[PDB]
């Protein structure tokens, strides 16, 4: 879909962080508020049925 | 067990003590999510799983705090050891150079640490139930068990320090004097860790030479708890780091 | 074949991007020697030597060790057959086996079949092992280029090229790094053959 | 996956926005311890004693050249 | 930063604090006080005899640490001060040892304390 | 003017000299300095060498 | 090396290409493959030289303005009616720093 509406930091230093397994999309939806910030107008869906 | 590690900041710095008031209410509202405020000036949370810091951050930016909040990637609090017994000694005289404390370090067993995690060594015991106790299972000596001092980080912790040098050591006048601090000073390195500031674990530390200053007064007293808390250092970090 | 790989090469615009077109078609196996060798072919008829092609086929080299025993014979062929271009070509020709070495991609050892005897050079050779081992040191440095160019491990390749068995080939070969202007090589090894006698 | 690679929307940008992978990708201690050796030495022996007598001068007997014959 | 004077905003070889918390580096501040008897870190007149000298410590690299806790004191570091000792502590050290307990005494030496004479020389957390 | 106008140390911190010239915006790195890692690769890089004792 | 650039040669040329057809009257992209611009005049086409037949290499957005970390995906550029491989005019150029030496050694050798 057409994107919803459209400089520095620390924690993204690349001194300071540990990839053993890479961030994929598919985490970043199963953990909207966790993998993400300023998650805005997002549904948390869940199944262990 | 708690082990994952999050760290969290809000957008502008201005509204930090708003996301105080909101990490109180989750700190409130949820059982063992534990925050701190660490060093490094940072808010950090150690939780549980994948769900629980999700449903955690869902309530804290959903109805206790509104501010907008970066959020750092998980990561996991860490454990420090040995593998091998300290090969020599560095020993730590107090700033006032009065007390010099010779201790060496070495690992223990896991079971045993497991059983002080158990509360089955509950030391709340007498010395003697203790021996009972350790002689009968792993083969540990009586006058080992006469040794044992106490176990470092807190009512729980799976490091021992112990106190073996015999015709100085029935000097309980001056060590019997000392034992308190010691035991601040070990209980300090074990829990700030002497590498990266985290628990240490299944450690052993055995006191062989307590050249005490003759009345150790406050002096003594004041200025021995960083002697000995470098003394712990000096034996792990000499003779065999590990995380 | 060589006509989509010249293309697949004329349309990229540097070798990854060039190496992921011939990876993404396809072809069988069994070509993958002569995939080095080409790429071996269409820049030595370049303008002029860019590490373009150089890159290519040393990432293909990287990627599986095909083209590195390929190379290893690839070096030998020119090595055999670099008598049969002109200067210029010659002269992109030294300077990719010189990309090559530097880039470890080719091993130090194949200097074996680099005897450096006056009647078994070929003044091609000469010329070859020239640009060569300019490229050499003005790309790595002289230092560790002596560095290397002495560790032992490979002595046994460089024998060819630092005489001290046969002393009429090592005034010859000596006076070659002379030539070059590798000083330090050249008076090391005469220094030996000074101690000889 | 989107994985942070590619168009927000491929709508306005004349291409069809789509994405692939690169394919062609890849010295107290010793004597400290001594008098520990020592230690058990005067303790186990006069348990050893009480263990086939315990009138304290049968065991302190034991305990006296389980003390001198080993420190010499 | 930590240990540089704040009118010069440069290092201070020798350093004598302010009785309100920062470094005034006795030898410029001498000047400053002999040629306008004011402050900088307040534009206001202060008496001479509140210029008390400090007790940075030092270690194998000489840095100026903390002698108490060994802890290398640095712009991170909480860096309390206890006046009439003449010997400055961490302030977590100073803290958790005698604000737990009651012994309101010296931190470097045997002597005692007052209640009031330990003040924050360096907190990044204020 | 000062906002019109760029300048760029090189010193112990900054290892990167920034230039801007006719159309061109350059970037020199010595090998000296903090490049434990060099390649070399793409052709945007030119190889720089001292004249004088021809080394890189 | 500049990732902007190669992005604005893609859609210049693709608007170039789209007043064409907007000249005769319509977008349909069968009606107008590439082989009726690219044609060299001689057979009659028009003649054009494209830049915007390049793969556009992308990388890891975060670390990519953070410390030049290398090149992962690979963003397709114009959209050529098969694989089809329509060539560039960066190969046909030839990189400065080796004109300089070229230049170097020709004018030594003839003084």
């Amino acid at each position: 879909f057409e994107p919803l509406v459209r400089d520095w930091n620390e924690f993204n230093d690349i001194n300071k962080i540990i990839i053993r397994q890479p961030i994929r999309t598919e985490y970043k939806i199963a953990f909207p508020y966790l993998y993400n910030n300023l998650p805005h107008h997002v549904h948390l869906t869940w199944y262990h049925t | 067990t708690s082990v994952i590690k999050i760290a969290v900041e809000p957008v502008n710095p201005s509204e930090l003590p708003k996301m105080l008031d909101g990490l109180r209410k989750v700190n409130k509202s949820y059982p063992s999510l534990t925050t701190k405020v660490e060093e490094s000036g940072e808010h950090v949370i150690l939780g549980t799983g994948e769900l629980y810091l999700d449903c955690v951050m869902h309530d804290l930016r959903k109805m206790y705090s509104e501010i907008d909040i970066k959020v750092a990637d998980p990561v996991v609090t860490f454990c420090e050891t040995v593998v091998e017994t300290s090969s020599l000694k560095c020993f730590a005289e107090t700033p006032n150079k009065k007390n010099k404390i010779t201790m060496i370090a070495e690992p223990l067993e896991k079971g045993l640490a497991e059983d002080i995690e158990n509360e089955v060594v509950q030391i709340t015991w007498n010395r003697k139930k203790l021996g009972e106790f350790f002689q009968t299972k792993y083969d540990w000596d009586l006058l080992a068990a006469r040794s044992i001092w106490a176990f470092g980080p807190d009512a729980t912790g799976p490091n021992i320090l112990v106190d073996d040098t015999l015709p100085s050591e029935v000097d309980k006048a001056l060590l019997g004097s000392v034992k308190d601090s010691i035991v601040q000073g070990f209980q300090w390195g074990t829990r700030e860790g002497p590498l990266c500031d985290e628990l240490i674990r299944n450690v052993k530390f055995k006191i062989l030479d307590a050249v005490v200053a003759q009345e150790p007064l406050h002096r003594g007293g004041g200025q021995i708890i960083p002697t000995a808390r470098r003394v712990v250092y000096s034996a792990f970090l000499m003779a065999t780091p590990r995380l | 074949f060589r006509r989509t790989i010249y293309l697949a090469i004329q349309s990229s615009l540097d070798f990854e991007e060039c190496a992921h077109k011939l990876l993404k078609m396809e072809f069988p196996e069994s070509q993958t020697k002569e995939l080095c060798n080409m790429i071996l072919d269409c820049c030595a008829q370049q303008r002029t030597y860019e590490k373009f092609f150089g890159l290519l086929a040393g990432r293909f080299c990287m990627l599986k060790k095909e083209y590195m025993e390929s190379f290893e014979g690839i070096f030998k062929e020119q090595y055999d057959t670099i008598h049969r271009l002109e200067t210029n070509k010659l002269r992109n020709v030294a300077k990719m086996f010189a990309h090559l070495l530097y880039t470890d991609s080719l091993p130090w050892s194949v200097l074996e079949c680099i005897k450096l005897s006056e009647e078994t050079t070929t003044s091609s050779s000469r010329i070859f092992v020239k640009i060569f081992f300019q490229e050499l040191c003005e790309y790595m440095g002289l230092p560790k280029l002596n560095a290397r160019l002495k560790d032992e491990t490979l002595q046994p390749f460089f024998e060819g090229l630092l005489p001290r068995d046969n002393p009429r080939n090592t005034r010859f070969a000596i006076n070659f790094f002379t030539s070059i202007g590798l000083g330090g090589l050249t008076d090391e090894l005469r220094e030996h053959l000074k101690n000889t006698p | 996956m989107y994985n942070g690679i590619g168009l927000p929307t491929p709508r306005g940008s004349g291409t069809n926005g789509y994405v692939q992978r690169n394919l062609s990708l890849v010295p107290d201690i010793l004597d400290h311890e001594r008098k520990r050796r020592v230690e058990l030495r005067c303790l186990e022996l006069e348990e050893m004693m009480e263990e086939q007598g315990y009138e304290e001068q049968q065991i302190q007997e034991k305990v006296a050249t389980f003390r001198l014959m080993l420190l010499e | 930063p930590f240990d540089h004077c704040s009118l010069s905003l440069q290092p201070f070889v020798y350093p004598v604090c302010t009785p309100d918390g920062i470094v005034f580096d006795l030898l410029n501040i001498v000047p400053w006080l002999k040629k306008y008897g004011t402050n900088p870190s307040n534009g206001e007149k202060l008496d001479g005899r509140s210029l008390i000298k400090l007790n940075f410590s030092k270690n194998s690299e000489g840095k100026y640490h903390c002698p108490v806790l060994f802890t290398v004191f640095t712009n991170n570091t909480h860096i309390v001060a206890v006046r009439t000792t003449g010997n400055v502590y961490a302030y977590e050290a100073v803290e958790q040892l005698n604000i737990k307990a009651k012994n309101f005494r010296d931190l470097l030496t045997d002597e005692p304390f007052s209640r009031q004479d330990i003040i924050t020389l360096q907190d990044p957390t204020n | 003017q000062w906002e019109n106008s760029f300048v760029s140390v090189y010193s112990k911190d900054n290892p990167n000299l920034l230039f801007n010239m006719c159309g061109f915006e350059c970037r020199i790195l010595p090998k000296c300095r903090t490049s434990y890692e060099e390649f070399t690769h793409k052709d945007g890089v030119w190889n720089l060498q001292n004249e004088v004792t021809k080394e890189r | 090396n500049t990732q902007e650039l190669l992005d604005l040669l893609v859609k210049c040329e693709n608007k170039i290409q789209t007043r064409i057809k907007i000249g005769l009257n319509s977008k349909m992209p069968s009606r107008f493959p590439p082989v009726v611009f690219y044609t060299p005049k001689e057979l009659g086409g028009l003649g054009m030289l494209s830049m915007g037949h390049v793969l556009i290499p992308q990388s890891d957005l975060r670390w990519s303005k953070q410390t030049d970390v290398g090149i992962t995906h690979f963003r397709s550029g114009m959209s050529h009616e098969e694989d089809q491989l329509i060539p560039n005019l960066y190969r046909y150029i030839q990189p400065w720093e080796s004109e300089f030496i070229d230049s170097q050694r020709v004018w030594a050798e003839y003084a």
